[PDB]
RNA sequence: UUAAUUGCGAUAACGAACGAGACCUUAACCUACUAAAUAGGGUUGCUGGCACUUGCCGGUUGACUCUUCUUAGAGGGACUAU
């Protein structure tokens, strides 16, 4: 109550960001991807998308409930004005963040890095994306550090179609000799868009004309 | 011929200066002959202007500068030195004053005098720094009419500015004097002197 | 042919675009309402003083795109225009005012047609549909005619005594000319004949004759009251406008080259109209977009791409 | 019973334009359905929130700047109705991202 | 019921809204008559829509201008533009077309800005410089 | 056809008003005259000394006539200019508010200026009449 | 400054090849045709294409052209 | 040739991709829409000052209506067009 409208909006955004950060921190093992916030009448609706839904759920109100409580404690809401909903991230390959997380996990486990990257690329391809680009920056054998670059397919780089179709992810992986950085790009198919433009702006495709046998001298159809 | 008034009554002077002649600040743009073959089409006059302040899109193309009333150009030139820079109203005022001064002395159209000055301070042959390697030796070269006009405009203004540097003689008076000197080729004017020097240099280099 | 050797009189100038349509009122003879690409509408009144056969009266600035077809009412008070901004505007001629804005067409409106009563308006647009309007701004019959563009709709005049149905023909980029009736409220006949693309289908003062022409370089005349096939002329070049006259069995056709004039049933391809221009290279040349005959059968009014409305007059050889 | 016509002002605020427009359309439709005294969706001048940051974290380099801007769309609608009806109208037609706000009463 | 139209004039930021009405022949700027304005040296600019086409057209047309935005010179220009527009507009509406055309011709021959509003608008400033194009002083010692 | 202040060359009108005030003697001079700055960012008091506070008053009155509601702060803002802050760029500095206030008070006393609703000051009918008269006089002089 | 790209010129050429009958001369009509037939994403691009087509048409009515 | 490996061309290369361009934000036009007492007007109430004939400048969210300026939605518009 009684706060400037622009300011309020800003605060909302900030809150959202904070929430996202929190989710990233907590639900890393479950494979968190995205948050949605709906400030409807009475209740605020937080929709979570994670790779492991069951885990998130817990003992049907063990982990989710705890999370809710934490949220309440933090932003100061009533016990019953926050609801949480775990969801399937539809096509895990089309999510860059998820891919990044997976890569990180693999690294932690101790997989061959190049191989892992290749696998990721393959997965992306399967998911049906136009292009994948994976940059792995850091010290990968020997002290003098180098960024390795594993790519396939299309990719754009410049223009406003970048924020439209290219989805990006950056996650830093901690190992006992130094930090790695995993940067993953996915070029989503323009035709399979749902909301927004259905092609790249430069792409012009013309329709084909129909066959003609026209003349054969006047005549009239009558009713 | 025929003064008719309205609801908001206009002063008589304004009424007088209307339909027959489109006067400048307060006298005719007519008469005023370009008394030189060349510098025609490159000195404007012709189109009768009221004030030496139009909006203007004169640096847009290439020769849009040539289709600008000469008075306006003069004003623009005057406008120079960073302390003075901007403030075109002041320049206009100065120009007006100069015109008045000209009218007062030797009569004529002041515009005509100005035109004459412009004509007779534009150098006919210039020298470009062409070395053929890097030596400071110079080469004799012909001058474009537009260039001649432009330089002339610059020179007088510069002279006026110089005169104004520590003087009671308000710039306008100085400018008028310069114009007078130019129109009746004097060698007491600065611009004319400069032109002469340039000519001499050209002659030497040829 | 015989006598009438047409002479250029005036070059009516005051536009900044292609004069795409001109029309004289069904009752009044002195008016000529000129519609153009420069969104304007200039009303011309016949003066008959020196070169100026007509001088401008009223410009109707109220459109955002090309004013394509203009049709005057039965008397000479209302003028209806069809614009490339998806709307039509009904204008009051003596005033300088608009009246009705016609919302409905989901595409640029090409041609307008008012009835002999000035009661029921009908319009064709680059939209695939033809629409029925009234003198308020209200939709009646929405004709789902052609599968491609509709180009020209003009209502035919009738004298032989009443039916309850008024008739018109719909030109298209569909290759098929189609006749309608309105109060069966629907089709009369399909006049399949054109091989390329139709620009103009124009009815005559006769009513039972309606000429069809376009990009084909040919003029296929159709018989209406018998609902049957008829004459086919060659014109070499694309026909931009067709015009019948109250003078003879004349047919005046505006080609891409110039203006070609024929006799209808005694098929002689007679007089051509071409004026002079300044400069110019090869196969360009300003061609006449739209031409109108006066109700007298005396004056040809020809609107050009060069913005000028050129006036041709009847002058007998002897 | 309940029907006493008040003075109702409804505020709409968002960052997404299209969504806001949709919401407005919905509201208008509702109004039409209920056919009441109506003042149109009055549009207030869009508020651009500006930020300027040196692109660098450290400070070294050619001094390059950012212009991170957030545009706010604020639009209001005026209705003369009973309050219950207004509530009913506004309880539905809610899209995530758009803030629906009610002043209610004179 | 009186024949009247609402034409504006724009320069840089300045806007001048002139209401052209049927009547006696008033030309007023911000409530004050045309005879004032008072940058004074630019007074003749505001007179240029009057005297170029003549006071003959002004005998029946009343002009009430409200001027806001810009500076002084710009405002004056805007006012002038508005004045130029207004008569023409009136002619188009309530007089005749030929006359309007003539007026336009008169205007068009002397100065362009009277009908076509000026294209030019301030270029935005960008970083690393004082103005839009002018950078800071770079130094290599 | 009718005269008002809005139809007069401004400076001349102001001068006339000042003259009228002088003739009257009536206003109330507070006695800050020949001591004060006018604007707190100035290098000098007035270059007329004896008077010109009358002139200021007249100007204020004119301003009031022109507008609806005028205050003290606003007046200060109007009348202040750019103070030379030394080897530092100039800034807009508001005029001496007390002087303005005094002027307003004087006007009120006279019966020219009147305290308004919402806040600030407007014009009295007598004041308006006086202004009109002044304008007429100016016009006559011009003629 | 103004030189047309591959994505304009090639497209225009293709259009011409497909639709020389019904793609004629003047600009506005051509533009409309382009809008109807081609699946052009931007407006400006479409406009450019139309312009190019018009130019090509103009060139044609003075002799044949390569490609 | 172009601001551009931008094109026209020449041609053991042919057809492509990234970058450039396209794009997007913004700045320009809109008497054409859709709108407003959180923008501005018009008439008109009451009302203040004028000349004193009707006329001129005013103060008032008193009415009624309008959208040119205003804001901002949807469009259009330039493609180097003729
Ligand atoms: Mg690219
Ligand atoms: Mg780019
Ligand atoms: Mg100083």
């Amino acid at each position: 109550a009684i706060i400037s409208k622009k300011r309020k909006l800003v605060a909302d955004g900030v809150f959202y960001a904070e929430l996202n950060e929190f989710f990233t921190r907590e639900l890393a093992e479950e494979g968190y991807s995205g948050v949605e916030v709906r400030v409807t009448p009475t209740k605020t609706e937080i929709i979570i998308r994670a790779t492991k839904v069951q885990d998130v759920v817990g003992e049907n109100g063990r982990r989710i409930n705890e999370l809710t409580l934490l949220i309440e404690k933090r932003f100061k809401y009533k016990r019953g004005t926050i609801a949480l909903y775990a969801e399937r991230v539809h096509d895990r390959g089309l999510s860059a963040v998820a891919q990044a997380e997976s890569m990180k996990f693999k690294l932690l486990n101790g997989l061959a890095i190049r191989r892992a990257a290749y696998g990721v690329v393959r997965y992306v391809m399967e998911s049906g994306a136009k292009g994948c680009e994976v940059v792995i920056s850091g010290k990968l054998r020997a002290a003098r550090a180098k960024s390795m670059k594993f790519a396939d397919g299309f990719l754009i780089h410049s223009g406003q179609p970048v924020n439209d179709f290219i989805e990006t992810a950056t996650r830093h992986v901690l190992l006992r000799q130094g930090v790695l950085g995993i940067k993953v790009k996915i070029m989503k198919d323009p035709s399979r868009n749902t909301s927004g433009p259905k092609a790249l702006p430069d792409a012009v495709t013309i329709i084909e004309p129909k066959e003609e046998e026209p003349v054969l001298e006047p005549s009239v159809k009558d009713y | 011929f025929v003064p008719v008034e309205l609801a908001t009554t206009i002063p008589v002077e304004i009424q007088q200066a209307q339909q027959e002649i489109k006067l400048f600040n307060k006298w005719s743009f007519e008469d005023v002959e370009v008394k030189d073959a060349s510098l025609v089409d490159y000195i404007q006059i012709s189109k009768p202007i009221y004030v030496a302040h139009t909006a203007g899109r004169y640096a847009n193309k290439r020769f849009r500068k040539a289709q600008c009333p000469i008075v306006e150009r003069l004003t623009n030139s005057l406008m120079m030195n960073g302390r003075n820079n901007g403030k075109k109203l002041k320049a206009v005022r100065i120009v007006k004053h100069t015109l008045e001064i000209i009218n007062v002395l030797t009569d004529q159209n002041p515009l005509q005098v100005v035109v004459d000055a412009i004509i007779n301070s534009g150098p006919r042959e210039d020298t470009t720094r062409v070395g053929g390697g890097g030596a400071a030796r110079r080469q004799a070269v012909d001058v474009s009419p537009l260039r001649r006009v432009n330089q002339s405009i610059a020179l007088l203004t510069i002279g006026a500015r110089e005169a104004a540097f520590r003087n009671i003689k308000t710039i306008a008076e100085t400018l008028a004097e310069e114009l007078i000197n130019a129109a009746k080729g004097s060698s007491t004017s600065y611009a004319i002197k400069k032109k002469d020097e340039l000519e001499r240099v050209a002659k030497s280099n040829r | 042919s015989s006598n009438i050797m047409l002479v250029l009189r005036g070059t009516l100038e005051g536009h900044n675009g292609w004069v795409t349509s001109l029309s004289t009122s069904a009752a009044q003879p002195n008016l000529l309402v000129s519609g153009s690409r420069d969104k304007t509408l200039i009303s011309w009144r016949l003066t008959e003083n020196e070169q100026q056969f007509g001088v401008p009266v009223r410009s109707y600035k109220g459109h955002s795109h090309i004013v394509q077809d203009v049709v005057v009412s039965a008397d000479g008070n209302y003028a209806v225009s069809a614009s490339w901004d998806k709307t039509l505007r009904l204008w009051n001629l003596a005033t300088g005012n608009s009246e009705a804005r016609f919302v409905g067409h989901t595409g640029d409106v090409l041609s307008v047609a008012i009835d002999a009563n000035s009661s029921k308006i009908i319009s064709a647009s680059r939209d695939k549909t033809i629409r029925v309007w009234n003198t308020v701004g209200d939709c009646a019959y929405v004709l789902l005619g052609h599968t491609d563009w509709v180009t020209k709709v003009r209502v035919a005049p009738k004298n032989l005594v009443d039916d309850g149905r008024i008739t018109f023909v719909s030109a298209g980029m569909d290759k098929i000319v189609r006749s309608w009736s309105l109060n069966s409220y629907r089709i009369e006949a399909d006049f399949i004949g054109h091989n390329n693309y139709i620009n103009v289908v124009q009815p005559s003062p006769d009513g039972s004759l309606a000429a069809s022409a376009g990009k084909d370089g040919q003029i296929y005349v159709w018989n209406l009251k018998h609902k049957s096939a008829f004459m086919n002329f060659d014109a070499k070049d694309e026909v931009f406008a067709l015009a019948f006259s109250p003078s003879r069995f004349w047919l005046t056709a505006a080609t891409a080259s110039g203006i070609k004039i024929y006799d209808l049933e005694n098929e002689v391809l007679i007089d051509e109209l071409k004026p002079e221009f300044a400069g110019y290279t090869k196969a360009q040349d300003p061609h006449a977009v739209s031409l109108a005959w006066s109700a007298d059968g005396q004056t040809l009014f020809a609107g050009y791409t060069d913005n000028v409305i050129r006036v041709w007059q009847v002058m007998t050889a002897n | 019973q309940e029907v006493v016509i008040h003075k109702i002002r409804i505020n709409l605020t968002s960052t997404k334009v299209k969504q806001l427009e949709n919401v407005s359309a919905n509201i208008i439709k509702n109004a039409e359905t209920f056919k009441l005294v109506k003042k149109g969706p009055v549009r207030l001048p869009t508020k651009v929130l500006k930020i300027s940051t040196r692109k660098t974290p450290n400070g070294e380099g050619s001094k390059t700047w950012d212009t991170y801007e957030m545009r706010i769309h604020k639009r209001y609608i005026d209705l003369e109705a009973p309050a219950h009806i207004v509530k009913r109208i506004t309880q539905i037609t809610i899209e995530p991202g758009v803030d629906v706000e009610v002043i209610i009463a004179a | 019921t009186v024949p009247s139209v609402q034409t504006f004039g724009k320069k840089k930021s300045a806007t001048a809204v002139a209401h052209v009405k049927a009547g006696k022949g008033l030309i007023k700027v911000n409530g004050s008559p045309i005879t004032l304005v008072q940058p004074e040296i630019l007074r003749f600019k505001v007179y240029e829509p009057l005297l170029l086409v003549g006071l003959d057209k002004f005998a029946n047309i009343d002009i009430r201008v409200k001027v806001t935005g810009g500076g002084h010179v710009s405002q004056v220009y805007a006012i002038r533009q508005a004045i130029a527009k207004g008569l023409v507009a009136y002619h188009q509406k309530f007089v005749d077309e030929q006359s309007k055309n003539e007026l336009k011709k008169a205007f068009t021959s002397y100065d362009r800005t009277l009908l076509i509003a000026d294209s030019r608008r301030p270029e935005p400033k960008k970083f690393g410089g004082r103005g839009a194009r002018s950078r800071f002083q770079k130094s290599y010692r | 056809p009718g005269v008002s202040v809005r139809d007069v060359p401004a400076q001349d009108f102001i001068n006339n008003y000042a003259s009228f005030l002088q003739r009257q003697g009536k206003l109330e001079v507070p006695g800050y005259v020949d001591i004060v700055k006018t604007s707190a960012g100035n290098e000098l008091p007035p270059q007329d000394s004896e008077g010109w506070f009358y002139k200021r008053a007249a100007s204020v009155a004119r301003h009031i006539y022109l507008r609806k509601q005028v205050g003290v702060g606003k007046l200060n803002k109007l009348y202040g200019g750019a103070k030379n802050r030394g080897v530092r760029p100039h800034k807009h500095v508001d005029a001496s508010g007390s002087i303005n206030r005094k002027v307003l008070q004087s006007l009120e006393k006279l019966g020219v200026v009147e305290i308004s609703p919402k806040g600030g000051r407007r014009i009295s009918d007598n004041g308006l009449r006086d202004l009109d008269r002044i304008a007429a006089a100016t016009l006559e002089d011009e003629e | 400054g103004r030189v047309r790209t591959k994505t304009v010129k090639r497209a225009s050429k293709a259009l011409i090849e497909k639709y020389y009958p019904k793609l004629t001369m003047d600009f506005q009509t051509n533009k409309r045709l382009c809008d109807e037939i081609a699946t052009i994403q931007s407006k400006r691009l479409r406009n450019k294409i139309a312009g190019y087509t018009t130019h090509l048409m103009k060139r044609i009515q003075k002799g044949p052209v390569r490609g």
